[PDB]
């Protein structure tokens, strides 16, 4: 009935890439292009749909994954890209028409900059007798990392290590996670993942 | 002299000449002759002057050492040497130009420098001063501070803490240049929560109030220092901004608890090999880290990880062995234990976890000395099946079944114990023979494996020893319960098997130690055998190394057990051989050797009449963590606290009433603290046991000051001459 | 049967004593079989003041007791923990006599440092955490007096280390008024005083040893400052804070560093304070009167008294304490006469001169009791032997009339006396300690008659009849016109013809006396009875009780004369025909070890072996109050050259001729292990072999049972091996 | 009309640091000043009683300081104590009036931290520094120990020391201070001496 508002993406401190916040909207229609004018778009790749046909159409759902992402790491969020981002942080799903937007936030917008950037270098599980078996845990498209709970807001240094005992019900062993810290850029660079489903509302 | 006297050993009368060289290229080396640095050509032995001693004495100080840059354009001069601990020391430095033939007075190296080194190519300098790293791109230019967190006795940048210098690294340095000097790896050690040992230093007679030393020393079970490894790009520097260092995280299997950094090996300028070891030292991982140009980090992937562990004991001998990579950098050779338990060379691949052994047998490879694109050179104890011998071997990397010894038959009667120093590209190698004869230094060429010339034959010592009655050495073995255990006897001159001599058991018995060898020595045992006619015997029982995992790991989680009993059994075996007086049998040792001697004298076996313990261990809860925990684990009730308490010297105090005991220790000992010997004498007093004692004011582990070195051996001579009722 | 070493180290032949506490002019207390007994002095009839069943029912071993002057309460000391010579901490529970109950309301806290009753009543003043607390009634809250108490910095009511060991000879610094109106105390400030730091290894369970830290003033270092305060306890409002007025010392000692060496209450409105300069050549006694409308205590120049030494230091160690007549307008004091001998002088308060009442070629050891007609003092006048002590009494009206009260009770058995008088000096107990078995007798001051024998050691006598005990000769030898004394402990069946080995026991510190008439059962008794060794001691220059000309001969020259006289005595002992000139040794403790080391390092060839236990090596290493009293300050403007000349390390090369055994404890707080650590370092630097021994965590006495028996067993093997004795 | 403003302003001096106001020709008028103080003591002596209100206005000298009434007995004539020997001693050769008074609220009079007088002021001279000759003040003059701590003493019994130069006689000057607590009201003391002349007034 009403208008889908994007205000949570514009106020406060945005989350990290591994702790991204997800907004799904139903029973409303959107004005998608007014959000694009608020930011300086640096990329707009749309697999499944078109860079233009996304702002027009009534769907059964419209989802937006938003987080703080540095443009110096733009190559590690591309489709099929290997590296730490797609393995222990965020991997874009392609089970629906989707777009990927990397944009820079001006100081005019009322979103604050976090302390720094952050991603996980390692997210492995040490198991086996004598704790000799180490299996890295890779994320599934659209899901969250299992090392997410270690440092939600951010890391304190580069190469910060977190350990935790996995319960008997959680399979077994020790979950190890190493964080990575990048210096905060001049203007807040963001990342937006928009997706769409159908069913005629 | 007629016999080898104590004066001949304390003062140095019969001196052994050495030939120490520094390979400066693939075919030339430096050598010091009458304070003249000389440059030699390896092929034809022709030489030329590199630096004259007229230059050495234009200074107002005594030069202690020198270090020529790998470009031949600069010489580093070391002076104001001040010793601290085993390997560490502080000194001043002056950079000397060779093309200009002048000293550099513009932007100097500060006093009290802790470490300093050149880049492997060129003339770049990185040094540690006040626990911080400074890099000099050019000697005449000002240095650039790399680290800013260095604090005294808390945080070490580029240098080791006490336990890392002594037990894991065997060096004070933690700086590693890249093969071309673009990257500079270093370790940071944090001793904030590490406890502090506090002993007293009394110094010169002028000092009214003595001084209290404070050394961050992690005793058994205490908090260990944490370690991080950073890599800095030296070619992306800027004198306007601060330098950025990137940390290389260890593999996840070692981050589950406490761990150590035991080795750092550069493969190439973008691939670095790191070896991490857990606190419970039976799980190590050689992590191969590859640089990433886009982000600037170093990636440690699990796919290029290789696990080296041990189910029967600890990894390696004193630590995991270092890797030896090939030219392409996609494979390496290192010495690990085979399925039978003997240390042999295995062929690893960077991306495949399994390795292929290239050597096998009832012998061990001591160390890999050279690796070319076609041949691998290694030192082993294979020749004549003697664990106490060492010879150079060459194996073909394409037909491993083609192995040739390079030093076995050169002089079989004079030389059975070899080291080697290869030139760059392994084109020439210097053979250093230690025994059983007089030391012999020769130079060889790798092309045809032919000897070029004799560098040092010790001809002056051979003529000096002709008019002296030297003692002989008997190196043999016995079989105890179907096990070969080797011994060594220094027999007096004109030794008669019918006569009964007094026996002195020389013991160290530490893990992987070896007291029976084919090595020439002019020591105190030489004086006791030549003059006082005392058979000195050493025995390598359980726990001794270079013989397999079975013998080495026989004392695992139980120190003070089998090695003590085997020293008692060796004296009985030596007694019933015929030429030993059963009534006069003694035993002495140093550090671990003094610990075993105190345990032997506390067994009450009645075999030994007297014994001397010099700086001995008394309770393994008093020694440092890395050494003690490697063999005995943690002193908690959930591990091996009970074996920590059954292996104390204080617990055997009542048995010392049957022997005569001499306890010696230095008041400023930092390795085995005087607290160890303090608790020993405190136990024997609570038991009504009399003994002799001697402290040495402000002396360290080795009583190595000239005045104290002569005093400790003159005191021990009188103690043995009384215990054996010998004429004074 | 001879006196073996086991009999001395396992205490086989035990000497008996009779320790009493006078609670009145005619009554005393006696602890007999864990029963506190009250005795009537006139007739000797006893009473059960407290029984067996009273103690040992509290749940802890009782160490000591303190009956209140009114006989209503007793303190009970337990949880005793030793600290240095005189200091210690303990717990205290009060016991009511009337109700027969243990007071549980407002108990004395744990780790209390000092506690004492008032001279009358049942008022308590204790020091806890370096702060003074006043407990008026045992069941009421204590009242905190000081708030500046801090460990190893500020000491309130207690002393620091150098005051306890050398100045006060006691941990206490609290002085109640005659009937408890005031409480005078001292305050010490060790903020700028440097700290001696040594290691303590504790039990085997301790992984990292402990570093002990004690504020120690070495020679020339900063000394603690002293401030004396007086507080009115009878004006103590429980809702207000306590007010402490300070007594300012006279200006003659305020010109530099000064000490407080005596606090004696004259009456309730008059106090006596003795001050001493850092250079202990000048003293002052200040008689301070109270000012009721003002509230202060003032030292006026007319009631001040100056006593100084032109040849050395004031007093034998400190100036002697005064003894005031019952009116408070005069006092008697032991000072030095014109010829150097210390005698009793009669002082007036506002008169500077004093009149000697005792005179002779002898010395007064101490004033014991002062009545209206008699003064009782211990002296060494009898038989001209300085090694004797006898009780004397002198009429204050006719000084000519002087009576010895102990000279001829048992002249053969009793020649060394100490006395303990009752209140008002009605009855006195005589404590003889030699040369015979100790005899304790009770007397009466009226007729001066012996009432009864309290202890005669009849059991020790019978036990010593079937053992070949040694004898003891006490004679003298005149040398350069001066008479010096010595003593020999001759082995049993002493043959003057045969040559015996000689061991010279030595201390030789200032004002010491190793030649006395005291019965002892020690190590020298075993060496003479079992090993047939002659043990001898000599009191040469520096020894006291013989005059200032003999005591002050080593002034500013320590390590001289006192060391040579021990060497010359060994030569003259050889001149007696029964000494083997090839078996002569010397041994000592503390200062004895210093002289022994200087003797062995002299290279005289007279001594073969020697033993030094916990010895002083360099006088700059020892504490200030003791060292500077005899050597001054270690500055080139004072006596720095003789500080450097009199070091043991300077003579390390001469030790190549002697067998030297060096013993020291690792936790010695007096003569630090540093002193012996520099000796051994010089012997090693000089290329000298010797024997050594350290005792872990042992103090200056090495007095732990296992440790005490270990050092004498070790010294026995060394002396016997040196003397070829099996 | 010679206003006594200095005696009414600022923090008053301690007794040993007493200040003097001498007037020669200027005409004076009392009672004005007396009306500013509650006379707890007006013991006049010398020659003139309350007739000092008149005279010929010639050489009117007045000393003023801070003096507690608890020490009032030591300011009287011939009174023994540490005030007459080391602080203040009234001169009874010329007409004089001794006035002690408490001060009313904020009478532009500051409050000293506390009261202070010297309990000792002596010279330690002679060979070996054995003779202690106490130095007593003269009537009207100051003390030699005044130079030490004119502001006050930080502690009761504060010791001071100085070497008396060769021109100062030799030896050591020792002065010990005494500190009295601050009364709730500012207590003062005034000495008013007048002289005559052979010429005029
Ligand atoms: C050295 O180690 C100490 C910890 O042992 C680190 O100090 C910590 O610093 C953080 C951040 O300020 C604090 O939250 C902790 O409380 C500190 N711990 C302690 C014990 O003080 C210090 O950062 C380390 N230094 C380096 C360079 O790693
Ligand atoms: C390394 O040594 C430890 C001993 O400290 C081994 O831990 C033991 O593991 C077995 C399981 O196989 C347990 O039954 C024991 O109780 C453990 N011992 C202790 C003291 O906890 C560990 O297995 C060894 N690791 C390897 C790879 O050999
Ligand atoms: C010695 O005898 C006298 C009597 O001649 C005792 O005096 C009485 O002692 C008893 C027991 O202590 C008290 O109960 C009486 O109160 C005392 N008599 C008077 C009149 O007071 C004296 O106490 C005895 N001394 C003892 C028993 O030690
Ligand atoms: C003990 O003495 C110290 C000096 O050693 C006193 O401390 C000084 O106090 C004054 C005034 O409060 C300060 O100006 C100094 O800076 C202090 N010095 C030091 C080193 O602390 C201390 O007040 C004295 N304590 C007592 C109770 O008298
Ligand atoms: C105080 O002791 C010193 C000795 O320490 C004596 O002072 C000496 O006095 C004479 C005077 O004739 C000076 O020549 C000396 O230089 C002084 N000695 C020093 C070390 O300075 C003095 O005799 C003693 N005082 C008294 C009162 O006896
Ligand atoms: C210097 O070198 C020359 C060249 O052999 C040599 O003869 C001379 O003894 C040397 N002198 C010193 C002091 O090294
Ligand atoms: C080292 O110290 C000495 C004096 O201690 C000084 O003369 C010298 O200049 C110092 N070194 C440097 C490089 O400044
Ligand atoms: C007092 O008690 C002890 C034991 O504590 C006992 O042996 C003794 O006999 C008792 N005293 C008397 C006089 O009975």
């Amino acid at each position: 009935d009403k208008e889908c508002d994007f205000t949570p993406m514009l106020v406060g401190v945005p989350p990290q890439v591994y702790n991204f916040k997800r907004l799904v909207f139903t029973n409303c229609n959107y004005n998608l292009t007014k959000l694009l004018s608020l930011f300086m778009v640096n990329e707009f790749s749309c697999n499944g749909i078109s860079p233009d046909a996304i702002a027009r159409g009534c769907y059964s759902s419209l989802t937006v994954d938003y987080f703080a992402y540095p443009l110096s790491m733009r190559s590690y969020i591309q489709p099929g890209s290997a590296g730490d981002i797609s393995l222990y942080n965020y991997k874009q799903s392609f089970a629906n028409p989707t777009c990927r937007v990397l944009a820079t936030a001006p100081a005019n917008l009322t979103l604050t900059k976090p302390s720094a950037y952050g991603y996980f270098q390692k997210c492995s599980r040490v198991s086996g007798e004598h704790n000799s078996v180490e299996t890295p845990l890779y994320i599934n498209p659209g899901e969250y990392s299992i090392c997410r709970s270690f440092s939600p807001y951010g890391f304190s240094e580069d190469g910060e290590v977190f350990r935790r005992q996995l319960t008997q019900y959680e399979g077994g062993g020790i979950l190890v996670g190493v964080g990575a810290k990048l210096a905060m850029t001049d203007k807040l660079e963001m990342g937006f993942i928009i997706s769409v489903q159908y069913g005629t509302d | 002299r007629r016999t080898y006297t104590l004066t001949d050993y304390l003062k140095n009368t019969f001196r052994v000449k050495f030939y120490s060289l520094r390979w400066v290229s693939d075919h030339e080396y430096l050598y010091k002759q009458e304070n003249n640095i000389l440059l030699f050509n390896a092929e034809y032995g022709n030489s030329s002057i590199f630096l004259e001693n007229s230059t050495f004495d234009e200074f107002g100080h005594s030069i202690n050492d020198y270090s020529v840059s790998p470009d031949g354009q600069f010489i580093l001069f070391e002076y104001n040497y001040v010793k601290k601990w085993r390997h560490s020391y502080t000194a001043s430095y002056d950079i000397y130009d060779l093309h200009k033939r002048q000293l550099i007075t513009e932007e100097r190296i500060p006093n009290n420098t802790q470490w300093i080194t050149w880049s492997p190519v060129g003339h770049k300098l990185a040094y540690v001063w006040h626990n911080d790293i400074y890099i000099k791109k050019e000697p005449n230019l000002q240095s650039q501070r790399i680290t800013w967190t260095g604090k005294e006795d808390v945080i070490y940048n580029g240098i080791t803490d006490w336990v890392y210098e002594e037990e894991v690294f065997s060096a004070y340095s933690a700086l590693w240049w890249s093969p071309n000097g673009t990257f500079l790896a270093y370790a940071q050690f944090n001793d904030t929560e590490v406890p502090l040992i506090e002993y007293s230093f009394y110094s010169d007679e002028s000092l009214q109030y003595p001084k209290t030393m404070q050394v961050p020393y992690p005793k058994a079970g205490a908090a260990n220092p944490t370690v991080k490894l950073f890599v800095v790009n030296t070619d992306s520097l800027n004198s306007t901004a601060n330098a950025t260092s990137v940390q290389v995280v260890p593999p996840a299997s070692v981050l589950i608890g406490d761990h150590y950094l035991c080795d750092v090996t550069w493969v190439n300028e973008e691939r670095i090999s790191l070896q991490w070891l857990r606190r419970i030292q039976n799980y190590s991982v050689l992590a191969i880290c590859d640089y990433d140009k886009p982000t600037g980090r170093w990636a440690s992937h699990v796919r290029q990880q290789h696990i080296e562990s041990s189910t029967t004991g600890w990894v390696g001998r004193f630590k995991p062995s270092e890797p030896h990579f090939t030219s392409d950098g996609n494979s390496f050779y290192k010495i690990i234990s085979n399925k039978e338990g003997y240390k042999h060379i295995c062929h690893f691949q960077v991306d495949r976890e399994n390795c292929t052994f290239i050597t096998k047998g009832v012998w061990e490879v001591i160390g890999i000395e050279a690796l070319t694109s076609d041949d691998l050179y290694y030192i082993s104890n294979e020749y004549k099946g003697m664990p106490g011998g060492r010879n150079l071997y060459k194996i073909q990397l394409n037909d491993h079944t083609k192995v040739t010894c390079l030093s076995c038959e050169l002089n079989t009667e004079r030389c059975q114990y070899y080291s080697v120093s290869f030139s760059k590209e392994a084109k020439y190698y210097q053979l250093r023979c230690s025994g059983p004869g007089l030391p012999l230094y020769t130079l060889h060429s790798s092309s045809n494996d032919k000897e070029l010339r004799v560098l040092e034959d010790n001809s002056a010592l051979d003529k000096m020893l002709q008019d002296v009655q030297m003692p002989s050495k008997k190196l043999d073995f016995i079989i105890w319960n179907g096990i070969k255990l080797w011994y060594q006897m220094i027999l007096p001159p004109h030794f008669d098997k019918l006569k009964k001599y007094p026996l002195l058991i020389d013991v160290y018995a530490g893990p992987c130690s070896q007291k029976a060898d084919t090595v020439f020595r002019l020591n105190w045992a030489t004086y006791l055998a030549s003059t006082e006619k005392i058979i000195v015997a050493s025995f390598d029982g359980r726990g001794s190394g270079y013989q397999g995992d079975k013998i080495l790991h026989a004392i695992n989680r139980r120190l003070g057990t089998l090695e003590v009993e085997d020293q008692i059994e060796a004296a009985r075996q030596f007694t019933n051989m015929g030429f030993v007086d059963e009534k006069r049998i003694a035993i002495w040792g140093w550090s671990y050797g003094g610990y075993v001697t105190s345990m032997v004298l506390g067994a009450g076996s009645g075999v030994f009449k007297c014994g001397i313990a010099v700086a001995p261990v008394s309770r393994w809860e008093y020694y440092d963590s890395v050494y003690t925990e490697r063999y005995m684990g943690l002193p908690t009730p959930e591990d091996n606290l009970e074996h920590y308490r059954n292996s104390t010297v204080m617990s055997r105090a009542e048995n010392f009433k049957q022997v005569e005991y001499l306890l010696i220790h230095g008041t400023a000992d930092d390795n085995v603290h005087f607290q160890q010997s303090a608790q020993i004498s405190k136990a024997l007093v609570d038991a009504g046991v009399d003994f002799q004692a001697m402290w040495y004011t402000d002396e360290d582990h080795g009583i190595a000051s000239s005045t104290a070195h002569q005093h400790i051996y003159t005191h021990m001579s009188h103690f043995i001459k009384q215990c054996f009722s010998l004429p004074e």
